[PDB]
RNA sequence: GCUUCCUUCAGUACCUUAUGAGAAAUCAAAGUCUUUGGGUUCU
RNA sequence: UUCAAAGAAUCAUUCUUUUUAAAAUCCGGAUUUGUUACUUUGAGUA
């Protein structure tokens, strides 16, 4: 949909950072005269949709954790959790969470939704020791080690991240029976955004 | 420098398999190599391959089914008599039930079983699992 | 006789103690966009995940089906 | 009066017809070229059908010397003329002989590589397309124990009514000559 | 897909099917009145037919090509 | 590279099409004549080829004329007794030797001279194995200088 | 004309990464090795 | 540097038959074609 694209543009997910990462090349449309990398955006949309579908495919929504150690994605992830069923982590990920049975805050999901495999890399790594699939709202420069789905966005720009999250949530809602198509979803972006 | 094109090609193929490629550009094609590839295809290990004709030693690119465990040359193409085969195969390939030990034989290239069926052993090119 | 699982991408076939390797499940649509009951499935071996080719493999798989449309 | 002389066989069905056509062309001076069938001859012909709704196409086996000297030079004009006259698609080829390597001819001592089977096949492929010129041969080994030669021609032919059909005809003729599957194409 | 590749003629001279990067040039000076013919990547200088003037300045790759001038590629 | 540690791959690589291109007007006879003229004028095979490529419109004498240029020279009878590359090597060697004679302490030059000698001996051997050189032909450091002409 | 940026050659280092290796130190070669044989000289 | 092609049996594969050039030989038909390594059959061995 064009509307989604427009929204994205209004935010900033079209700009990825400098440093390209060869495996991310395909998602990037082209570099600019500045020294930045513009993401193909249609790809971002399609990928996002796919991710949403995958999320939906989980039987119960509660066992699909989401994560951002970033201060300004935390809010967004909380919102996402509230709206879908999914756990958020938000902030300090504990290294034993998906392996260490006996730990208090254990909780082993069927999907892991990272916001950035650069910063939230520990979580990603953990995903390997418990066969958790991992989708990642990753940048241009990010490492895609262990991530199954890479949604190309930007993570630097908190607003953009928030927008992306919102979009994902909307998609999931659409997939489920709760908000029918043709109707736009009521809740806004800014609601997801940090402050 | 090159010496045994075929060996190099096989190594390349093996590497590709290890990585988990799909396609792979075997860089100097050779009649022998082509034959080997055909044989492999026949016994299922390889998919299609598009021997591209330049105007030189051709390139092959070959379509892989994620199925090969290893394939290899055994340089010094030892002459091998029909009685001498069994020991060689025991030495080489992982099970009597499977894998193939490819001989060039005066009845074209064929696997150890084929050779046995025929009667002629010959010089031993390579193998796969 | 447990017959092990073949990585849908690379066909490598994956043992019990692999973990790492994942069976990602993609839910279907029925005309509207609503979640159809059915689910199309891909197992992905650990090796590909480690490499980072996993995403590419997934894309290719999707293309092979109808699920997504660009290939790369 | 002539006509039988233009071919080099005992007149049979279609060869004779072709000869007659050639003679007519010579007489008339159709389109542009004149007195070019004085130079031309032929050895034999073969009519072949294809997997079609309809249509039969024609090999014209030409003595090699003649082909080298005259037919190579003016081929496009000739073929087009033939098409205009006889709606059957036509191809010229040189009757060039193939020799086994190990064999000992009275002639030569060592076969020239011109006469080798593979070389000959290549040459006939080159011949059969002639409005156009080959870009790249490429031999797909199917996993079924088949081999398909996927030939691709240049531009030029893309401005014609007969393209796909022509390609099919070419393929058929190749098959007839050398029991070889083939497929033809062009670039977008 | 290594076989049907698209935009990578920005590979080295060693592609899938090797080409040359060089090509021939239909060239004309401003007022000699003819097709002179040329090879890009020409080492020795080419003198045009009539008044023998430098048409191509020789260099370490792809001749500098004198003054304004104009060149069609030979094509095919 | 045979002798250095050089590993470069700078190369001519000819085009796929090896039947001459449409735009080539020159008939073979004319080109042959031109080649002959060039040969007479003192040019060597490679040089001749280069000249043909540049000054005249012709990429490869092999596509216009069935034969390669050395072959045609041979046919015409203006082929050198002493092959191109070999001759060049000999010349180089001679030059080196002169320098050595002049200038005795140059070690690097001496080393390189040895290398060139070795290469000559390879090339020389190869030519002997064919029939371009006679079997009675050693290369001598004393004679060498006279040989080139 | 030079300068930058892109691609590419040949050098040449470094960084992360190895369901690659290794006894480990470490190593893009010390990898493609009990899934053992590309060639070859020396020890 | 002769690649290949087609038919019959069996449980995608196995074993078999037939032809696709050129030269010499035989009454349009039918039948010989580098050397060695290697390999297969033999032979001959107390
Ligand atoms: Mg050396
Ligand atoms: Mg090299
Ligand atoms: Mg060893």
């Amino acid at each position: 949909k064009e509307e989604s694209i427009a929204k994205m543009l209004i935010c900033k997910v079209h700009i990825g950072t400098k440093n390209l990462e060869n495996k991310m090349k395909r998602y990037v449309y082209t570099r600019a005269k500045d020294g930045v990398h513009i993401i193909n955006l249609a790809k971002t949309y399609e990928k996002l949709q796919l991710a949403a579908r995958i999320i939906v495919a989980i039987s119960n929504p509660a066992d699909v954790v989401v994560v951002s150690a970033r201060p300004f994605g935390s809010r967004a992830v909380l919102k996402f959790a509230q709206y879908t069923g999914a756990q958020a982590i938000a902030g300090r990920w504990t290294p034993g969470m998906l392996t260490n049975q006996i730990i208090q805050k254990f909780t082993e999901p069927r999907l892991l939704i990272v916001t950035d495999p650069r910063t939230d890399a520990q979580s990603v790594k953990e995903s390997a020791y418990a066969n958790i699939p991992v989708i990642a709202l990753c940048d241009s420069d990010s490492p895609l080690e262990h991530v199954d789905i890479a949604i190309p966005c930007n993570n630097k720009g908190k607003e953009s991240i928030a927008l992306m999250y919102w979009l994902l949530a909307q998609e999931v809602l659409y997939l489920k029976g709760v908000i029918p198509r043709s109707e736009p979803w009521n809740v806004m972006v800014d609601m997801f955004l940090w402050r | 420098v090159r010496m045994s094109v075929l060996a190099d090609c096989l190594k390349t193929i093996n590497n590709a398999e290890k990585r988990g490629r799909r396609q792979v550009l075997i860089r100097p094609s050779s009649k022998v190599v082509i034959k080997f590839l055909q044989y492999m295809q026949k016994k299922g290990y390889i998919g299609s391959f598009e021997i591209v004709d330049d105007h030189r030693s051709g390139k092959i690119v070959v379509n892989l089914l994620g199925r090969i465990n290893k394939c290899a040359v055994i340089s010094p193409r030892y002459d091998v008599k029909l009685d001498e085969i069994e020991k060689i195969i025991t030495s080489i390939l992982p099970s009597r039930l499977f894998g193939h030990l490819i001989l060039t034989t005066p009845y074209g290239i064929m696997d150890h079983e084929e050779a046995r069926r025929k009667h002629t052993g010959g010089k031993v090119l390579g193998f796969f699992f | 006789i447990y017959i092990p699982r073949k990585c849908s991408a690379t066909s490598r076939l994956i043992p019990a103690k692999e973990h790492g390797a994942v069976q990602i499940n993609v839910g279907m649509v029925d005309a509207n966009g609503v979640y159809n009951g059915k689910t199309e499935t891909f197992a992905i071996s650990g090796h590909v995940r480690q490499n980072g080719e996993s995403d590419a493999c997934l894309n290719r798989l999707m293309y092979e089906k109808k699920l997504l449309s660009f290939q790369n | 009066a002539v006509q039988k002389r233009v071919l080099k066989s005992n007149p049979s069905d279609l060869e004779k017809e072709i000869a007659q056509c050639l003679l007519d062309i010579e007489l008339s001076s159709s389109s542009d070229i004149k007195t070019d069938a004085k130079e031309i001859k032929l050895l034999s012909c073969d009519l072949i059908e294809v997997e079609k709704l309809k249509k039969k196409t024609i090999l014209i086996y030409i003595p090699y010397k003649i082909y080298t000297t005259y037919v190579r030079k003016i081929q496009r004009k000739l073929i087009n003329e033939l098409e205009k006259k006889t709606k059957k698609y036509v191809v010229l080829v040189a009757k060039r002989t193939i020799l086994k390597g190990k064999q000992k001819n009275k002639s030569f001592k060592i076969i020239p590589r011109s006469r080798t089977l593979t070389s000959v096949y290549d040459s006939i492929l080159e011949d059969i397309v002639s409005p156009s010129e080959i870009i790249g041969k490429r031999i797909s080994m199917k996993a079924d124990g088949k081999r398909v030669f996927k030939i691709m021609l240049d531009s030029k032919e893309r401005q014609r009514d007969n393209i796909e059909e022509k390609l099919i005809s070419f393929a058929a003729v190749y098959k007839k000559i050398t029991r070889r599957d083939a497929v033809f194409s062009l670039p977008p | 897909n290594p076989d049907p590749v698209e935009e990578s003629k920005k590979h080295k001279l060693k592609r899938l099917i090797p080409t040359p990067n060089s090509y021939f040039m239909d060239v004309k000076c401003p007022g000699c009145l003819q097709i002179t013919t040329l090879f890009s990547h020409a080492q020795n200088v080419v003198l045009c037919g009539s008044c023998n003037i430098m048409l191509c300045q020789p260099t370490g790759g792809k001749c500098k090509l004198t003054e304004g001038c104009s060149f069609r590629k030979k094509i095919e | 590279r045979m002798y250095g540690k050089g590993k470069g791959i700078s190369s001519s690589t000819l085009p796929y099409k090896r039947k001459q291109p449409s735009w080539l007007k020159q008939k073979p006879s004319e080109i042959e004549d031109a080649i002959i003229k060039l040969a007479k004028k003192g040019q060597t095979p490679s040089q001749i080829g280069a000249t043909l490529r540049d000054n005249y419109g012709i990429p490869q004498v092999k596509s216009v004329t069935g034969n390669k240029i050395l072959r045609i020279l041979r046919a015409q009878g203006i082929a050198t007794t002493i092959p191109e590359d070999l001759y060049f090597l000999i010349k180089k060697a001679v030059s080196m030797r002169k320098h050595l004679e002049k200038n005795k302490k140059d070690k690097d030059c001496k080393f390189r001279l040895i290398l060139t000698e070795s290469k000559i001996h390879r090339i020389s051997r190869y030519y002997k194995r064919k029939k371009l050189l006679p079997s009675n032909w050693k290369y001598q450091s004393s004679t060498a200088s006279a040989l080139i002409a």
